[PDB]
């Protein structure tokens, strides 16, 4: 299609994945489903106030004037009779449920849009009158702005008459004022309306009284038979509207009105999951928007990529990459070819080839090579780059010391210090951390509650057991502090802490999302058990493979976790079921070792790992067998 | 070879290949591999001495041996890659010292059994 | 937050600083003198209180902890399998929207996805506390993705099938069109957000990492066991009690699987270093039984096994796992000996049935249940599942704690008639994965029943002529089955002329004895080997050893194959030809009898020494120490 209208469908589809679109559902969606149109309620009241049977102002006007003469039971009765007819809901009703809108505006007074709801399993609070704005059950709203006859089908529970749309600021404040500011929060898609609908251009006007650039322009889909004149879309489009056309978008007859809905309804859907990537230009800028927030993070764990791209490509430990969900264009597999074709590298632009040169350094640091196709002899070197690891406890006292000439740099000195036992310090710089601060915001949050987590229990056991132990009432936190944290961590849930960040920020980085729990330890756990089974298995039967180890994944994964808790300096790697999955990995390792030895050797890191994370009690275990 | 597994219980390996093998009779058969089946808790007769019982399957079906199986590799072929595998074959065949040294699969029945 | 509630069944407080309400409540619940002065309101509150809290198993604080009874009640249908009983329910008009939403959980369960998917939809649309209403979304999203898979998994695999139209398909991809499960919670009313808080996590894709990172307590070496295993009956009972389909997912089976291995895993452990200290664990009952049944495959208990000695692992509530595999088996019976096979409850329930009678070896089975079981497995347990052998190996692994009755080994005797009749035609072959077939279930009756004799397969028999030679040669090997005239008749349709009839015979079982021609066969044979010197060989070695043969003659084939001459002449063999290899080939009676010698049995000795000092086999060193050769 055009470019524009491409863009439209993409800001559209993008809202409504961030839960932020609005539709704004006319009368003609609504009449889609045979509802009977105004103008046949103002013919039919024209026709009882003359012999016989119209303007933008007689629609209003002929209700009005039948109201004035003819009694408000007169008008009732004419509305209820034609009004008290069940209709069926669209499939175009469904397809914008489907987009997932935040709120669903409409001038509507039948149940369709509220019977496709309830229908579709959707649960929106209805707000048809005033009391309606307060009593909202939920936070999503189905806002009849010109009411509805839920209440009965009376006329003084809908906007039709010209009185009503004169009055409809002052007897509708709430409504009116709900409308508005979800206009101003939200995406907004125009559906059902004439360009040149009194309630439109009503919109347009208020639109125009609001700062330059202080709104969104609302997207308006256009299904009349005939393609918009350009001298119409120039003047509506300049109002702040930014116009999809159906009759445009396809071929159609004059009277095929639901094909025309059809048509924009389905190419939005379709589009919900569609990258829109075809050139290597856009391939490589969704990848950088992908990637680019995780380049704060010092290292990321291959495993949690998947969650990077939602589960379009697996991400082995190995270092290749595996088509797992990605029914659309294939884009890690153009950005490796791009990676190994230096040729076609130069064919991208000068941002693109910055952004691809960036995603290439992020991916060989983080150990990402090539699709399972392309592997070939997959070795890597296992070096963790952190001082609390290798245990320099010099060389983090010096730094620690140091002036800090960045935030990250307070960030590796409050985990330095938690890794030197000074535990206050170390919380007293993570508020600070946090007072001056947003992924380290985020990530030291979590620290301070790990730290105040360890200072409490190293309390308890000082006091419960640390006198026996030692001999002595050791009390390394003063009352004071211990008070301090106590009231300050009293008000803090870990589990809601994601949450409460910027949407944006829970879209960049949902990665770091597990570090709340322990459940950034399932995955691995659970593949560590599996192997385990699998590993004694062989060695119970006697069987012994040639080629690549079935432990050599455990070993990897396990090198993973170390280094994305290590060097991105956080607490949990002093975790005791942090402790206890490196133990039972490495006991794995081990004993698998010896098994092949009888028929891996243990280097640094390996001795590093067993000292810190083991027992006397397991290296003996370790030994005896 | 890296799906080649060595099951030491009874000294021979698993490996995806199929055999051609020409007999003492001249008689050809195609496209056959061999399963072992690891029975020490066996029920056994007065003439049964052996732990592990082969199978033999030419062409997706087990062949009855009512003669004497002496038999040659002609060739040896790969399920997963149609290389020919027959060289290393034979090469484990004089290291094993063991009746058929490569079998399709290898099924214990030792931890199944009730006495085990 | 303000408390914590053990696993047990008690309360402390922790983080709680105002007035503590659970205490007060605990003290007003144990003596009613206190609870006489709350209001008449507040008496009827305190009473559904009490009621929640007892059904839900919360007892006292920790200061009152006592003798407290932690056992395990799920009430659920579902879960005891109690397939009939969930069909009735569903038949029935349903009163309430409840019973809708366990109606709609009860069609899950027994493969009604289609219709279970539809309840669901009623139940959302009638539904708007607004409990149900989540739940069945909850429910109904997970019985898409069950749909979806289930239908992945068909289009990749034995026969084609369809169990859902690809209308209604069709439909369901529609309704569920960019339908996410994130923000269900969050579009509840605030409300229901704030009251039912703690279903949150019935939205998740995972919800069990907490309980499954917990497990790596039960893998130390230093009650957790406790800990684990009430936190695993806790989900069960919430996962099916309240009838959410998420317990049918892999998740929750890996988390079952994980935690009953590695309790199993614990209490080996804990045994081993008891034995090793004072020098001489888990109990098992009908839940664990069901869900090791339910949660493990096959292999997973073959883990188990190997790893652990399960043997060890005393097993209570035995009527009710009896119980438990007797509805097994009559619920194979109705899928396979009626045309009731429902395709989707066949591929979850075949491998729960298929683990239950596996695991049925351990549990002590009455006559006619254990009749009722041998029956469903021998019979009607299809041949996709369970091939000849694989069913030979359930049935035989059933006598472990069961002696072959008469009526076993009469229903053995059955399935043999019917495996027999079954082989008039001439392209019907019994297909067998573990290399077991019907000689195999003859070779246990008679093991069970040594003198027993088949009198329909003697008649089989005695109806046989030469054109039918596939019964001929299926009979063979059943002659100890076959009677006396029966046996002659069969006698006379093989010849041994020539040696390799003579290896037919003995190994089909024709001939048992070494009659003198047969041991001059043996002796021409060999003469002829020597003479084109310039594979029974070791055969005939190993019959000489065995006192199969009183030829005294074979010693002039001394000399050419290591194997014979090692077997007949165990003094003057030579032991550095001598491969260790063999001892792997030899049978556990052959080794017997070499270890038993007196002769060489000091050189297989050293070479096993040798073996297990400079390779560690456990092949060798069990050979070493069970025989000692
Ligand atoms: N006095 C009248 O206005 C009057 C009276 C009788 C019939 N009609 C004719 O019948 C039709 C009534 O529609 P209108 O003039 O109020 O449209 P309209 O231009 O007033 O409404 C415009 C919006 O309604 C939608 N729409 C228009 N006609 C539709 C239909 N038949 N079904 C579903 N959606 C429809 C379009 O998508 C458009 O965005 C028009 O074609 C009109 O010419 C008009």
């Amino acid at each position: 299609l055009d470019n524009n209208v491409v863009e439209c469908i993409k800001e559209i589809t993008e809202s409504s994945r961030n839960g932020k679109l609005v539709f704004f559902v006319g009368a003609g969606v609504s009449t889609l489903s045979d509802y009977p149109q105004w103008w046949r309620l103002v013919d039919k009241y024209h026709e009882e106030l003359y012999g016989s049977p119209y303007s933008s102002d007689e629609y209003l006007r002929i209700p009005q004037i039948f109201y004035n003469v003819k009694g408000e039971m007169a008008f009732d009765g004419i509305l209820k009779d034609f009004f008290q007819v069940d209709k069926p809901t669209n499939p175009i009703h469904d397809k914008i449920l489907a987009m997932n809108p935040a709120h669903v505006i409409t001038t509507n007074y039948d149940n369709l849009i509220d019977t496709a709801c309830w229908k579709r399993g959707k649960y929106f609070s209805v707000i048809s009158a005033e009391e309606d704005v307060a009593n909202a059950t939920s936070s999503r709203y189905l806002l009849k702005v010109h009411g509805d006859f839920r209440k009965g089908f009376k006329g003084e529970n809908v906007v039709l008459k010209e009185d009503d749309y004169l009055n409809y600021d002052q007897n509708y404040p709430l409504i009116s004022n709900l409308m508005k500011t979800i206009i101003a929060t939200h995406t907004i898609v125009f559906i059902g309306y004439g360009l040149g609908d009194y309630n439109i251009n009503m919109l347009l006007n208020w639109v125009r009284k609001l700062q330059k650039d202080s709104f969104h322009k609302p997207f308006f889909i256009r299904t009349d038979p005939s393609p918009i004149e350009n001298e119409t879309l120039i003047y509506y489009e300049n109002k702040g509207l930014r116009i999809i056309d159906a009759a445009s978008l396809i071929d159609s007859n004059e009277y095929d009105y639901l094909e025309r809905y059809s048509a924009v309804m389905d190419l939005l859907i379709e589009s919900q999951e569609n990258k829109f990537i075809t050139k290597d230009d856009e391939v490589i800028d969704y990848i950088y928007g992908k990637i680019s927030p995780l380049f704060a993070l010092q290292y990321i764990r291959k495993i949690d990529l998947k969650h990077v791209f939602e589960y379009d490509y697996h991400f082995e430990v190995n270092g290749t990459v595996v088509r797992h969900k990605n029914k659309g264009f294939g884009y890690m597999e153009r950005f490796f070819e791009l990676k190994e074709s230096c040729d076609e590298r130069s064919k991208l632009s000068k941002k693109q080839y910055e952004r691809f040169n960036a995603l290439f350094n992020f991916f060989e640091k983080n150990g990402v090579i090539c699709m399972a196709k392309d592997a070939g002899t997959l070795n890597t070197s296992i070096e963790i780059n952190s001082l609390a690891y290798h245990g320099k406890y010099d060389v983090m006292k010096k730094f620690i010391e140091e002036q800090s000439v960045s935030i990250e740099d307070d960030y590796k000195k409050a985990f330095f210090l938690a890794c030197l036992g000074r535990w206050e310090e170390s919380y007293d710089l993570y508020s600070n951390i946090i007072l001056n601060s947003g992924c380290v915001y985020y990530l030291s949050q979590i620290n301070r509650y790990r730290i105040y987590q360890s200072i409490t229990q190293a309390v308890t056991q000082f006091n419960g057991l640390g006198l026996l132990t030692f001999g002595r009432h050791y009390k390394p936190f003063t009352d004071e502090f211990l008070a301090r944290i106590e009231r300050e961590m009293t008000n803090f849930n870990i589990d809601d802490l994601f949450n409460g960040m910027p949407f944006e920020f829970q879209k960049k980085y949902k990665i770091l999302e597990f570090l709340s729990d322990n459940q950034f330890l399932y995955d691995d756990t659970v593949k560590l058990f599996e192997l385990t089974n699998k590993v004694r298995s062989e060695m119970s039967e006697g069987s012994y493979s040639f080629g690549m180890s079935s432990d050599i994944v455990v070993l990897l994964r396990l090198y993973d976790n170390l280094r994305f808790l290590y060097e991105n300096c956080l607490w949990s790697v002093s975790f005791h079921e942090f402790h206890q999955y490196i133990r039972n990995s490495m006991s794995l390792l081990i004993e698998k070792a010896e098994y092949e030895r009888t028929r891996f050797f243990m280097e640094y890191y390996d001795f590093v790992n067993i000292s810190r994370h083991f027992k006397i009690d397991d290296i003996k275990n370790l030994e005896r067998s | 070879t890296h799906d080649l597994v060595y099951h030491s219980k009874i000294n021979t390996f698993v490996w995806d290949v199929e055999f051609d093998i020409v007999l003492s009779d001249s008689k050809e058969l195609n496209k056959c591999y061999f399963v072992k089946c690891f029975n020490p808790y066996r029920i056994n007769g007065k003439c049964d001495f052996a732990v592990s019982s082969i199978d033999i399957f030419s062409e997706g079906k087990r062949l009855l041996i009512e003669n004497e199986f002496n038999f040659k590799i002609t060739k040896a072929v790969h399920v997963a890659t149609s290389k020919d595998v027959t060289e290393i074959v034979l090469h484990l065949s004089e290291r094993i010292s063991s009746p058929f040294p490569i079998v399709k699969e290898v099924v214990y029945l030792d931890w199944s059994h009730p006495q085990f | 937050y303000d408390y914590h509630f053990e696993v047990n069944g008690t309360v402390v407080r922790h983080k709680n600083k105002g007035f503590g309400y659970m205490e007060r409540f605990f003290e007003l619940k144990e003596s009613c003198d206190e609870r006489s002065k709350l209001s008449k309101k507040q008496y009827e509150r305190f009473n559904a209180l009490f009621n929640f809290f007892e059904k839900n198993g919360v007892i006292c604080m920790a200061k009152d902890a006592g003798t407290l009874n932690t056992s395990i009640e799920i009430n659920s249908l579902a879960y005891h399998g109690k397939y009939d009983v969930m069909k009735k329910f569903i038949e029935e008009q349903s009163v309430s929207i409840e019973d809708d939403y366990k109606k709609a959980f009860f069609l899950a369960c027994l493969g009604r996805w289609e219709e279970s998917y539809d309840l669901y939809s009623n139940i959302i649309l009638n539904s708007i506390n607004g409990c149900v209403y989540y739940l069945s979304q909850i429910n109904r999203y997970r019985i898409y993705q069950s749909i979806t898979q289930a239908v992945t998994q068909f289009n990749g695999l034995g026969r084609h099938y369809k169990p859902f139209t690809d209308e209604f398909l069709a439909r369901i991809e529609r309704e569920m069109t960019n339908f996410n499960i994130d923000d269900l919670f969050n579009g509840m009313p605030f409300e229901f957000q704030k009251k039912y808080k703690i279903l949150e996590f019935l939205s998740d894709n995972q919800f069990l990492y907490d309980d499954t990172v917990k497990l790596f307590e039960l893998t130390n070496k230093v009650s957790s066991d406790i800990v684990v295993l009430l936190r695993l009956y806790d989900n069960l009972r919430f996962l099916y009690e309240n009838c959410l389909w998420s317990v049918s997912f892999h998740e929750f089976h890996q988390y079952i699987r994980n935690s009953m291995s590695l309790l199993i895993e614990k209490a080996e452990y804990e045994r081993t270093r008891d034995i090793d200290e004072l020098g001489f664990g888990f109990f098992m009952e009908y839940y664990d039984f069901v869900n090791i049944s339910r949660h493990f495959k096959i292999d997973d208990i073959k883990n188990l096994e190997r790893s652990c000695s399960i043997d060890k692992i005393r097993f209570g509530e035995q009527e009710k796992i009896e119980e438990y595999l007797v509805g097994i088996a009559e619920e194979i019976t109705k899928q396979f000996s009626a045309n009731g096979m429902n395709v989707v409850f066949y591929t979850q329930f075949i491998s729960e049935a298929k683990a239950a009678l596996y695991f049925a070896k351990y549990v002590k089975l009455s006559e006619e249940g254990l009749g009722k079981i041998v029956k469903a497995l021998l019979f009607y347990f299809p041949e996709r599942d369970l091939d000849i052998g694989k069913r030979y190996v359930w049935l035989e692994r059933l006598t472990k704690c069961n002696e072959l009755p008469k009526s076993i080994i009469s229903i053995i005797d059955d399935f043999l008639v019917l495996q027999a009749e079954k082989h008039i035609d001439q392209n019907y072959s019994e297909v067998s994965s573990n290399g077991l077939y019907s000689r195999d279930y003859g070779a246990l009756i008679k093991h069970f029943e040594k003198n027993f004799i088949s009198k329909r397969l003697s008649e089989i028999t005695l109806c046989l002529t030469q054109d039918k030679q596939k019964q001929i040669d299926f009979l063979f090997k059943l002659l100890p089955l076959l009677s006396t005239n029966a046996k002659s008749h069969l006698l006379s349709f093989k010849s041994v002329e020539n040696i390799n009839d003579l290896m037919n015979g003995i190994r089909i079982g024709l001939i048992d004895e070494f009659t003198p021609e047969h041991e001059e066969l043996i002796i021409e044979y060999l003469e002829t080997r020597k003479v084109n010197y310039i594979d029974y060989m070791s055969t005939f070695g190993i019959w000489y050893f065995l006192e199969e043969i009183n030829n005294s003659k074979m010693e002039e084939f001394i000399g050419m194959d290591d194997q014979y001459d090692f077997f007949v002449d165990p003094e003057n063999f030579d032991y550095k030809k001598f491969i260790p290899s063999w001892l792997k080939n030899y049978n556990d009676k052959l080794l017997g009898k070499i270890a038993g010698n007196k002769h060489m049995k000091h050189h297989v000795i050293e070479v096993l020494k040798e073996r297990v000092k400079n390779s560690n086999d456990k092949r060798y060193l069990e050979i070493l120490m069970n025989y000692f050769i």
